[PDB]
């Protein structure tokens, strides 16, 4: 078994550096003239793609930003320049010994401009109660970086059992990041208090976000 | 070569033996046609005023970012296993773009090169074979597995792909001259015949200087020039009008 | 040029055997060898084996046991014949296209597959509408969330294909036997209630159409 420590876990790369991938590899060595490894970027909402073989060639459906070296144990990835397309995670491929298993994985953010989410929050109408459900879901999008704490806080009491967050990546197109809180709760809990807040607290924004509905907006 | 079809992989050209004729090689360089023209060692403007025994035109399809590895002189592994240059290389190396007539829709991937070999080949060597040889310890003794690498690589040739991945038609014109007599030459510029004037005069068999006029005197057709008795060029036969 | 897409298995069961069909076309398959790996199965990347090129077959070290891979050459399909099915092996699989040092250049669309003990479950369809008093901080949004789906995937769109500028599709949550999608779309003012949008859902794992709408 070969056991490919790959290092850091992540990374925050701006717009014009150079990101440095580390991955460090036993057996085997000397395969006809080099001992390199594979290179790979797999994105969260993509299937991956090679990036460059044995680090001293070119592959084409990627541009050649993407180069590097190393020794018979270490290895380099070298990003140069990062674009708004590199925010995705890399891997490293072991070829000389079975198995050719990959990498921990690096997650690469690009490190843009912080920004606050939005302030938005969708209750149910009235169609949707007839079936008994209720469904809140709390919108924040837009923002930089991944670091929020949401929280729901209803004014009767504390509910923390029936929520689920949805965590994306930074995504191709857009370069900031979009999570969607949702609620589960039933008709009898929806007409209990008149108000719902939904309480929110991010990195740049360090007051809470306070946005609160009413249940008779049918 | 120019117009061709479609050239073969960086390995197994077709290798297109170039003799008994004569080539303009400064009209090459001027035509505006090739995207590359860099010859080493030999100007191709001299390359009209020598003659070699044969020519070889080495027709192959590189990527964009290859193009400066095909020199003598340099490292690579198209360079290395597959077309490996001389160190007295006094030939010259021409490309031009090919995108839009030897790719195809999604990408052709139908070029291939050569990885790596058992030994280094030799310069002007075309090899065809395709031996499998194990990277590791344990060989793999046919299908390739468990740690053995395949010498062949398909190459990626997109028609949206970046400017170094485009396709590029590359003609390596290989020179040499031996003991044998030359069979390609360049072309001599003709001019304008002037007679009745103390002018010189160079035709293609003999040079010198003196009035040519026309008399009645009638060659042999496999002659050009002739001698009177004293051994000098009394008459000449012009060769473009009879 | 390269087609690596994936098709036949939809619902397993634990404790059963399926194997899955890569269809290779495009190119020639008895001159590169089809890997096969995994999307995310709890941790990032994993590689499970490698088919020759007509040969012999090399496998990981917890995946030998119970995995096999036969390469069919006159139908130009790779199967993946999968023995001893558990919860653990739910995840997306590819395959790969071989390149000349043992690479993986090209990749295919693939299917996912979800093993578990659970039955099917029809998604429960709520769209996310705001109110007649509801007011927004320079941006409106527009989505509707499918939470409870069983399994995977869910195709939700916009009357039928409308919205198409800012939409942000959300991953998959992986719960116990559930999965729940979100949607958000970069919508104007005059969207609700002065446009009529119907926020159309099609699961295709279960032949299940709920469309409700906004």
């Amino acid at each position: 078994n070969i056991v490919l420590t790959q290092s850091p876990a992540s990374l925050a790369v701006s717009l014009g550096q150079r990101a440095t991938i580390s991955c460090r590899a036993s057996e085997s060595v000397d395969s006809y003239g080099n001992s390199f490894l594979h290179w790979y970027q797999q994105k969260p909402g993509q299937p991956p793609k090679l990036l460059i073989y044995l680090a001293s060639n070119l592959e084409s459906g990627v541009p050649a930003r993407f180069s590097g070296s190393g020794s018979r144990t270490d290895f380099t990835l070298t990003i140069d320049p990062v674009e708004a397309d590199d925010a995705a995670t890399y891997y490293c491929q072991q070829n000389n010994e079975d198995p050719f298993t990959f990498g921990s994985g690096t997650k690469l953010e690009i490190k843009r401009a912080d920004a606050a989410p939005t302030v938005s929050i969708f209750p149910p109408s009235s169609e949707q109660l007839t079936s008994g459900g209720a469904s809140v879901v709390c919108f924040l999008n837009n923002f930089y970086p991944k670091d929020i704490n949401v929280k729901w806080k209803i004014d009767g009491s504390e509910r923390q059992n029936g929520v689920l967050n949805s965590w994306t990546d930074q995504d191709s197109k857009d370069s900031t990041y979009s999570m969607s809180s949702t609620l589960t709760l039933t008709k009898d809990e929806y007409e209990r208090h008149n108000s719902y807040t939904c309480e929110a607290t991010h990195k740049t924004s360090t007051s809470p976000i306070v946005k609160s509905f009413n249940r008779n907006e049918c | 070569v120019f117009n061709a079809t479609r050239f073969a992989s960086v390995y197994a050209w077709n290798r297109k033996r170039i003799s008994n004729c004569v080539a303009d090689y400064s009209v090459l360089y001027n035509s505006a046609s090739f995207s590359t023209f860099k010859c080493y060692g030999v100007s191709p403007t001299k390359l009209n005023d020598l003659c070699f025994t044969n020519v070889y035109a080495d027709s192959f399809v590189i990527r964009g970012d290859e193009v400066r590895q095909i020199a003598p002189g340099q490292t690579g592994k198209i360079a290395d296993y597959n077309y490996k240059l001389p160190d007295d290389f006094t030939g010259c190396v021409i490309a031009w773009n090919s995108n839009n007539l030897d790719s195809k829709v999604g990408g052709n991937y139908n070029y291939l090169y050569r990885l790596f070999r058992k030994s280094n080949l030799k310069p002007f060597e075309r090899d065809i074979s395709t031996e499998i040889y194990q990277a590791g310890s344990t060989p793999c003794n046919g299908v390739e597995g468990f740690n053995c690498y395949f010498p062949l690589q398909s190459y990626g040739f997109q028609p949206t792909n970046g400017v170094g991945y485009q396709p590029y038609r590359v003609v390596v014109l290989s020179f040499e001259l031996l003991h044998a007599p030359a069979t390609v030459c360049g072309p001599k510029k003709s001019t304008n015949l002037v007679k009745n004037k103390c002018v010189n005069f160079n035709f293609n068999g003999l040079t010198g200087t003196g009035v040519l006029t026309e008399s009645n005197k009638k060659f042999l057709p496999f002659q050009q020039f002739g001698r009177d008795i004293a051994d000098t060029t009394d008459a000449v036969r012009d060769p473009q009008t009879l | 040029q390269v087609q690596l897409k994936q098709s036949g298995p939809s619902l397993v069961q634990p404790s059963q055997s399926l194997s899955i069909t890569c269809t290779v076309s495009g190119f020639s398959l008895t001159s590169y060898g089809v890997h096969w790996v995994r999307q995310s199965p709890g941790k990032g990347l994993e590689w499970l084996g490698v088919m020759w090129r007509g040969g012999n077959t090399d496998y990981n070290a917890a995946f030998m046991s119970r995995l096999s891979i036969t390469k069919d050459n006159s139908k130009s399909q790779v199967f993946f014949k999968m023995n001893s099915l558990q919860t653990d092996d739910t995840a997306i699989y590819y395959c790969a296209k071989n390149g000349g040092a043992h690479a993986m250049d090209f990749w295919g669309q693939g299917t996912s597959v979800t093993v578990s003990s659970a039955k099917t479950t029809p998604p429960s369809v709520y769209p996310l509408a705001p109110g007649s008093a509801a007011q927004t901080n320079s941006m409106v949004t527009l989505g509707c969330l499918v939470k409870g789906y069983f399994p995977e995937p869910v195709t939700v769109t916009w009357n039928s294909g409308s919205l198409s500028s800012g939409v942000h599709t959300f991953p998959a949550v992986l719960q116990s036997d559930l999965y729940t999608l979100s949607s958000s779309v970069t919508v104007p003012s005059s969207t609700w209630p002065s446009e009529t949008v119907t926020c159309n859902v099609a699961h295709p794992a279960s032949s299940t159409k709920v469309d409700k709408k906004i």
